[PDB]
């Protein structure tokens, strides 16, 4: 009767976090998460068998705490829908894109049946929608530009289109920004693939480098605003009008059932103000 | 049939509510080109303050919209008795939440209930707001421009997107612009700030902007333009967005519908609408 | 022997001119055109029948000499297709648009079966294309702004958007320079409606008269570019960027049989040598 | 199987043309890191501009296209020979004094006469050429911009300064190229084409020398070529908006037996990483 399902999640700020587990091994308002950087499903199966085994499981390196937006959102959804969940920080941490045939990251893991539940800041793309199915969005955000302080209008300006001998950009290696840039104009796709970063929570230190490496970090607006708020020195700000308005959404296996109930629950929660409550609980405003 | 009870509102230049004398009649006001201005006797509250229970003696109503109402009466052979709105809010979809039910307010609620239905006022044209009442062909278009104290680029500006403490911008409470600012999931960060400040009517926003307050103000195009015309201390700025048009309203399949739209389309041509726009709008000092 | 056609034209420089007739009457280097200031086809028919007779009794005021770019092009089609024609001017001369249900002017006279052709500066667009038939374009146009002596950013300039400070301007009444504005930009239609002009020369004279009555202007790029480059002081100019490009054409009735050949002939002269010749022969005079 | 014979054109930095030294052995160059380079023997019209066909002793060729072709020929074991175009134009369509076919010249004429097997060169793949011959999928993207002397400013194509045909701002493009055919087919402004026709240069290198001296004040060519030849010599700076994004391809005959493997090899190299290896090697920044 009790249905057990696995959950795949990255480490992306506000929406997700992490914490070193205590000696006793508990996490308040969070579940223990493993670190299996392997794509194969049989190892995941034996790892979870060890997790539920009576014999001692993998040591502390495969254990961590967690807390965040989607974590408690999924906690209440699962409490309503009468099931438990387990989480682990993927194997790649690279969202997903088309490369050498089979996809990568979350899309590759889901298409391979390693899990049945994907909760993160997952973006919305039509190309991803062709193969995988999406639910009702529970958020919406755009892309911005991060630059150290001391007038980039966005993408429609000559300062960025042609190379003015020393202007550099960069996004995540294969995020939704990469696909949109590639479908819009591939010359800039190549240009940033010259200097593209592998993950978001690295680009900020480039801006602390007295930047010769990176001078722009085009990415989603939510994490951008959070990194602006956490900037106590206030030496940075987002510039340029928003472009490519997108949305978020919980990922599901292709043609997987029980999507209607989840979408209706999300809609009802948004109507009743749970989303606003979590928004003001996690997303914090700091004057900068 | 026959007798129709109509609902209006107070905002320049659509219907003034200047009180009459003790006798009951209304003094003869004069227009620019030597003609009498048509006016009607309209009953309603005496605002939130003063009075006994906001059921005051009749007042006088005359402006733009009243001329259109009189023309409709002439071309339709029917009689009216115009009365004002109980509260003054334009009317948005609201939830009491005491019975998990959706209920309107102001003009919308007083239309759906049925005690008065012609809503001759410049309401709005909206997708979901007009989803169970039938509008008519618009008689005037407008946009959602912003007025500031004597600059702002528009809705894409980091002062507008994030104030800190001294760039508060508000709008009138419980109206159409609130619906469109709430609906857009793309633009929903500012609305929370707008929940802090919101005024009951347009006059309060006028006094706020004039008296070293309300650094910004968002409202309809025509009212804002006439405001910045007559009052030579505030000027508008920012390009238009949400291009729509006003319109008369009726309940779902009321037995007039077609003839109202035919008359509106006919008067859109010839010289009627142009004459009304010339005599009731602008004539500015610059 | 040969086909006999009736063709209606307008009076717009430099595409078509109007030169006073000679004493004897030959219209040197041109044809003869008539204008009885009426949209009645019957009158026109009896007038033309009287003109080509053994004893014609017509007023002198009705006869004018017609010549120009468009008329020369019509002359070549007449030479190539071997048909004779009569020429007359629109009853009111206001192109054509919707008014009181029925059409008007050029389009109305085409639909009401008065003339078999409509050859003049004729901006083709969706409204007129679905009711009557049009040939291949022989010109590419634009919309420009004319401002007298003693600066705009284009069409989104705040000066011509917020009517707080008293501005001016407005296209010619009942043309395609206002149908686009009315249909795709309705908010600033009444403001242009109070300030409009019957004929383009009248508008350009209103702009060039002290005191300034109607500052600025909106009309086709070619006509404005010719009109600016004939004055001596050379003070007027063109500001802004091209927008809402349609292209010209030759008016035709509701898909008459001759709709096919004429298109390929115009394509032929456009390809080989004629357009350049004919265009350089009339766009003359030195810019100041 | 068969000995495919190739045909290229002189265009830096895609291919280099250096004279044969003494006996015939190619000079041994080196890169910054000490990696040797490879060159091939080319028998073209060495003498001078396309006048007399004097001594045609082969010279040495290398660059970007040559390395790609070396990689291509190393696979599927086919030997090759290379020779330059006798005429020196990028395969456009032209007529004669007895025009009845309007055939091609340069590369397109040389390949459509059945004596060439491959065209490895940076040629734009537009619609007409794709109709007459079949290409492969692009290996590089571009968008044509313009440059000017470094003020010792323009924004795009719609800037009013460049629209009107002036006499103190003479500009043009190399004749018989992708730019000329694309501007001729597009209507926009025929006066623009007429003004271009006045000073269309003969080669893609003399124009850059002229714009560096003082002669012409705007060169309209592809993205990569202009960018490299500008940033390499600290006298020219480009400014534009990158209109008409397109690509460069490889055009064999009409479905030769070699067509099916060319695309496979080009995508294998595109995705594996060979494109980065070639691009970083032959396109770099020196001035800034």
């Amino acid at each position: 009767s009790k249905l057990h399902l696995r959950v795949v999640t990255l480490i992306e700020h506000p929406f997700v976090f992490t914490r070193e587990v205590d000696d006793e091994g508990l996490c308040p308002a969070g579940q223990l998460c493993l670190d299996p950087m392997t794509n194969d499903s049989s190892t995941l199966d034996s790892l979870f068998s060890s997790l539920h085994s009576s014999n001692d499981t993998v040591p502390i390196k495969f254990k961590k705490c967690c807390y965040g937006y989607c974590i408690d959102l999924l906690e209440k959804i699962a409490e309503d829908m009468n099931f438990d969940f387990d989480l682990y920080i993927v194997g790649d941490g690279k969202y997903g894109a088309w490369k050498n045939g089979h996809w990568t990251g979350l899309v590759g893991d889901l298409l391979r049946g390693t899990a049945h539940m994907a909760v993160t800041s997952f973006s919305i793309n039509t190309a991803r929608s062709q193969v995988i199915d999406f639910t009702s969005p529970f958020f919406s955000t755009s892309l911005g530009i991060l630059v150290r302080t001391r007038e980039l209008s966005g993408i429609h300006d000559p300062k960025l289109h042609h190379p003015s001998q020393g202007f550099r950009f960069g996004t995540v290696r294969e995020s939704s920004a990469e696909d949109y840039v590639r479908q819009s104009f591939p010359e800039m796709h190549e240009y940033m693939r010259r200097y593209n970063v592998p993950a978001t929570p690295d680009g900020v230190e480039y801006l602390k480098n007295d930047p010769e490496k990176l001078d722009a970090f085009i990415m989603d607006k939510a994490l951008l605003d959070y990194e602006v708020s956490i900037d106590a020195d206030c030496k940075l700000l987002t510039v340029g009008k928003p472009f490519a308005i997108e949305g978020y959404g919980i990922g599901l296996p292709p043609n997987s059932p029980l999507t209607a109930n989840i979408s209706e629950l999300i809609s009802q929660y948004k109507s009743h103000g749970f989303m606003d409550m979590l928004h003001d609980k996690w997303y914090r405003v700091v004057p900068c | 049939s026959t007798r129709l009870k109509i609902v209006t509102i107070h905002q320049e230049p659509f219907v003034y509510v200047k009180p009459t004398m003790s006798d009951g009649t209304c003094k003869e006001e004069f227009t620019v080109n030597g003609d009498p201005v048509k006016k009607v006797i309209c009953t309603g509250p005496n605002d939130t303050s003063p009075g006994s229970p906001r059921h005051t003696v009749p007042q006088c109503c005359y402006g733009f919209c009243i001329d259109l109402l009189i023309k409709l009466a002439r071309t339709m052979n029917f009689t009216y008795e115009v009365h004002l709105v109980a509260d003054g809010k334009f009317g948005t979809q609201e939830r009491v939440n005491n019975s998990n039910k959706k209920e309107w307010n102001g003009m919308m609620g007083e239309l759906l209930s049925g005690q008065a239905d012609m809503i001759v006022a410049p309401l709005t044209i909206n997708n979901e707001r007009a989803q169970y009442i039938e509008f008519s062909k618009p008689f005037k278009y407008q946009g959602l421009t912003i007025l500031v104290k004597k600059r702002i680029t528009g809705i894409n500006d980091p002062r507008l997107r994030n104030p800190s403490d001294k760039f508060i911008y508000a709008t009138v409470k419980q109206s159409s612009v609130d619906i469109y600012f709430r609906r857009q999931v793309e633009l929903s960060t500012m609305y929370r700030h707008m929940e802090k400040h919101n005024y009951e009517s347009a006059a309060e926003a006028i006094q706020a902007v004039r008296d070293n307050k309300l650094h910004a103000f968002i409202w309809d195009s025509a009212v804002l333009e006439f405001e910045a015309s007559q009052k030579c201390d505030l000027v508008t700025t920012g390009e238009l967005f949400f291009r729509s048009g006003f319109g008369i309203g009726m309940r779902k399949d009321s037995p007039w519908k077609q003839n109202v739209s035919l008359s509106i389309l006919k008067s859109h041509e010839n010289g009627f609408m142009e004459d009304l726009d010339k005599t009731w709008v602008r004539y500015q000092e610059c």
